[PDB]
């Protein structure tokens, strides 16, 4: 029965929603290693966009 | 009949606590202004004992 | 609940001798054991409460003694002769067995009906019933007494929903009552109200404590509807330009939105509108950001000003300062609030100023305070009549924030994510204050004015993070009142009221305890020391058996984290040499009463003050209407004794003697001291002389034995007892006569009345004038 | 005969400490602010030692 | 009906819900105005204004 509460107060201690998260996520994820080097040099890093946008 | 039940037995009472305490059990017979349910408190004092 | 006494407590005893010619009438109270050196007062309480305890007059009480008679068999005697009391049938016996002796003719026919008609029970004007009966003069005072101070207690029904009309609230049900509770109701209730502010003055924060975790637990669980989290972040997201490619400050803002502490947030919020003066703060981070910034506005538009101190004022405006004002916290160090609130506004921010909320009038009066007016804070600075914030200009003010350029000349991202941010607090504000409103008048219907004057947040415990600020305003939720948080929150309301009861109780005998026993302070040594040995003395005694001190007080003494006793001892120890005014109870008036009696009239408890020893060869003026042989009663002692005073002399000094054969060989009264004696009144004729012998001498010092009369009757033609009297005893002890002790033949003296009110009288255990709504 | 100073300077007839505002100075130091550049918590760390 | 003297009265919550108000409006309707008190009258009425 405490699985069901966590789960239920996820919801409530983040602004956010998996349906969000996977929105954010399709942005970020293998953006920076498609990019060439010299692009690469003036683009975030992938965890630093993940620490931005959470 | 002038009652469904009689609001108390005339014989059986000696005094005024007697006569309250049955009114107070046979009230629940008759049609109520208020029916009653929990009292509410609001002064109460306890004073020095022994 | 009153006790109603079947039967007046009496304790006259006839003895007569085995011839009958004396006869007398005793009372027994009982022999009490008194000492020397020690404060007499203290010990006339001390036995002053067990005689209270044996006459059944320490608890309250009233008097049912009216139904105890019966009526005669002649036609023409229509009166009640009342049952309690010395029965006259026993003294008709002991007078027929007198005249028995002096071969005088019985009793008459018209002489019986005179004496059997003594003890008699009539009705009084108003209704009472008067009983005369036989009785002793020390429990008819005391008696007496008693009675009249219970019956100032006891009111009629009328009379105490009058009193107490001024403090029902508006929605409860009103309760009916019967005809005869309204035409013969009565009530034994205490009127007086014991304050509560010694204990919430001496120790500030403990008190406080306590009654704000009661109410948080309390507050904490009232149900609320609120929007989803969700839907707000997308709602604001879309009112400015939030997107998921790009750093931006909105982003920053909806990142730590957290509903989790909503309701302790909430809690503090109504504790904050219900109280006088509860202070709250927030501690930002080092390097402060924008949610920082939301939150310190926050706190200045919707927070009451009463709650915001001035040093949280300074600290909320530099940080303002800091963020919005290219400026670091060095800078702004000794800036004044003047200085800080020039500089936000030169740079455009308008959000600088503290508001004041606006207090309502609770409808009834708040418990505990007669004859006064209470008052909450409205939540949200909102003014009831307006309907809106206090400050007028909001909208504008908003409006400029959303125009203005802050923490960049080119670009409006910092005004407009908080100028959507504060609009959105502002509409939640605006519609959901009512509820608030109405949770903290309830939550306000529960505390005292002394409570909410005094009462103060010190300890810093309930504090709030700009997070949770931040959150709470966004996501306002709207108060729900179930039914089921309304019966809660009534049994609360007499849990608290029992409380505050149980603790006025406890103030009254602390200040009671601490006037009686613990005297001044002084800078000298030995002072401090006999001070704390009294006060160890005190704590152990009282805290033994069943503790004097209720367990709620313990607790609310505890909370900080003594053992129970310690706290108990330093409150005590605050409490030395106060100025505040104390109510003399009935039972307090009842022991003094007694305890005066007891010190005025030391014969009635079997013990003396002075007492006299002389050589049987000098005679001696004696109480002879006894009859008793070689009496050695007084009826006072004697100043003169054959034509020269009789010398007196300190126990003290007596003890510290070493010539006692001298000074005994003229007899002397010895006085300075209690002596406690008893006897034992012998129906037959013998030798009058004590149990023991009246002095011992020691090497360290002389005593005199405990005295035990054994008194017998005289037959005047005796030659062996009066031969054995002369020869056998060669010296005497007198002590003053016993006022208990009284012959029959004055029997008049003991008849004595008793009122006992009407029978008519119905009695009101729940004098509760309203009803529980569901 | 002697004289010896009363330890941690407590009057017997005032039966509290000489200075008669530390209340008032102990709330001064839990609502004040000491250090806010660098650390957090002095002032109400200060005064809870102390209270 | 039958007996002009006798009243009704009716007590609602601290905050009322639609089913207070629709007993309070069904009370001032459809009962006689002779058997609601005017202190009853102006509860009903503050009970609507919340």
């Amino acid at each position: 029965e405490k699985q069901k509460l966590d789960k239920l107060k996820l919801f409530e201690t983040s602004p956010f929603d998996p349906l969000t998260i996977k929105n954010n996520q399709d942005v970020v994820d293998k953006l920076y290693a498609t990019q060439s080097s010299s692009i690469q040099e003036v683009v975030p890093t992938k965890t630093f966009a993940t620490e931005l946008q959470f | 009949k002038l009652f469904e039940t009689s609001p108390f037995d005339p014989l059986t009472i000696k005094n005024n606590q007697d006569v309250v305490d049955k009114l107070y059990a046979t009230q629940s017979s008759s049609i109520q202004e208020v029916v009653p349910t929990k009292t509410f408190a609001t002064e109460l004092q306890f004073g020095v004992t022994s | 609940e009153l006790i109603k006494v079947p039967t007046i407590p009496h304790n006259l005893v006839l003895i007569q001798s085995d011839n009958g010619k004396h006869a007398l009438i005793k009372e027994d109270l009982g022999q009490w054991p008194v000492e020397t050196g020690i404060s007499l007062v203290n010990q006339a309480g001390v036995f002053a409460v067990q005689l209270a305890n044996k006459l059944g007059i320490d608890k309250p009480f009233v008097l049912d003694a009216g139904s105890n008679y019966f009526t005669d068999t002649s036609f023409i005697d229509t009166r009640k002769y009342c049952t309690d009391g010395l029965s006259p049938r026993e003294i008709q016996k002991a007078l027929n067995r007198q005249r028995a002796y002096y071969d005088r003719p019985e009793l008459t026919i018209s002489e019986n009906k005179t004496l059997l008609s003594q003890s008699i029970i009539y009705p009084d004007a108003d209704g009472n019933d008067v009983s005369i009966i036989f009785s002793g003069a020390m429990s008819h005072a005391i008696f007496t007494y008693a009675q009249s101070q219970w019956n100032k207690n006891i009111i009629k029904l009328d009379d105490y929903i009058r009193e107490i009309t001024l403090t029902v609230p508006k929605q409860y049900r009103p309760r009916r009552f019967k005809e005869i509770e309204h035409t013969h109701g009565y009530v034994y209730r205490e009127l007086n109200q014991g304050s509560l502010l010694p204990l919430v003055d001496a120790n500030l924060k403990e008190s406080s404590s306590y009654y704000f975790k009661k109410l948080m637990s309390s507050i904490s669980n009232v149900p609320v509807d609120a929007r989803t989290l969700q839907s707000a972040t997308a709602a604001l997201a879309a009112d400015t330009g939030q997107a998921v490619n790009r750093a931006q400050h909105v982003s920053m803002l909806t990142n730590r939105l957290t509903t989790a502490n909503a309701p302790t947030v909430r809690a503090i919020t109504v504790l904050t509108c219900m109280f006088k003066q509860f202070r709250i703060g927030m501690t930002y981070a080092l390097d402060p950001n924008i949610m920082d910034v939301a939150a310190a506005t926050c706190m200045l538009l919707f927070r009451p000003a009463q709650s915001i101190s001035d040093e949280q004022y300074r600290y909320c405006l530099q940080t303002m300062a800091v963020f919005l004002t290219n400026t670091t916290y060095d800078i702004v160090n000794n800036d004044t609030i003047d200085v800080l609130k020039m500089k936000l506004r030169n740079q455009g921010w308008p959000f600088v100023e503290r508001y004041n909320a606006v207090e309502i009038d609770m409808s009834v009066e708040p418990l505990r305070s007669p004859g006064q007016v209470g008052r909450y804070y409205n939540p949200f600075n909102i003014d009831p009549l307006t309907k809106k914030h206090v400050e007028d200009r909001l909208e504008e003010f908003i409006n400029q924030v959303q125009v203005g350029r802050f923490r960049n000349a080119s670009g409006n991202a910092v005004g407009t994510t908080l100028a959507a941010f504060l609009r959105a607090c502002r509409d939640k504000t605006s519609a959901n204050w009512r509820g608030y409103s109405v949770l903290v008048s309830r939550y306000r219907s529960l505390i005292p004015n002394e409570l909410f004057e005094s009462l103060r947040n010190i300890s810093g415990e309930y504090n709030i993070n700009p997070q949770d600020e931040h959150s709470f305003f966004f996501a306002l939720a709207q108060i729900n009142a179930d039914d089921e948080f309304i019966g809660a929150i009534d049994k609360e309301s007499a849990e608290y009221l029992d409380e505050y009861a149980t603790l006025a109780r406890d103030i009254s005998n602390s200040l009671t305890l601490v006037k009686a026993a613990f005297g001044p302070l002084e800078r000298t040594s030995g002072s401090i020391i006999n001070h704390a040995n009294n006060l160890n003395k005190v704590i152990n005694h009282v805290f033994a058996d069943k503790p004097l001190i209720s367990e709620t007080m313990l607790k609310i003494l505890t909370i900080d984290g003594t053992t129970g006793k310690d706290g108990y001892r330093n409150w005590l120890d605050k409490l030395v040499g106060h100025n505040y005014p104390v109510y003399v109870e009935p039972v307090v008036n009842i022991m003094n009463f007694i305890s005066a009696r007891f010190v005025a009239d030391s014969s009635y408890f079997g013990y003396t003050n002075e007492i006299m020893i002389m050589p049987n060869h000098i005679n001696v003026p004696v109480d002879d209407r006894f009859g008793f042989r070689d009496s050695p009663f007084c009826t006072s002692l004697p100043r003169t004794i054959m034509g020269n005073d009789v010398r007196r002399i300190s126990y003290n000094v007596f003890s510290m003697m070493e010539d006692i054969d001298d000074v005994i060989s003229e007899g002397f009264i010895l006085y300075d001291a209690y002596f406690n004696f008893s006897y034992d009144i012998m129906t037959t004729d013998g030798v009058t002389r004590l149990k023991e012998d009246i002095l011992i001498v020691t090497d360290t010092g002389n005593d005199i034995k405990p005295i035990h009369f054994y008194i017998y009757f005289e037959n005047r033609n005796d030659k062996k007892l009066r031969y054995e009297s002369k020869m056998n005893v060669s010296y005497r002890l007198y002590i003053k006569t016993p006022a208990c002790l009284l012959p029959l033949s004055d029997y008049m003296r003991a008849q004595h009345d008793y009122v006992s009110p009407s029978s008519s009288r119905v009695y009101i255990k729940d004098p509760a004038v309203v009803y529980t709504r569901s």
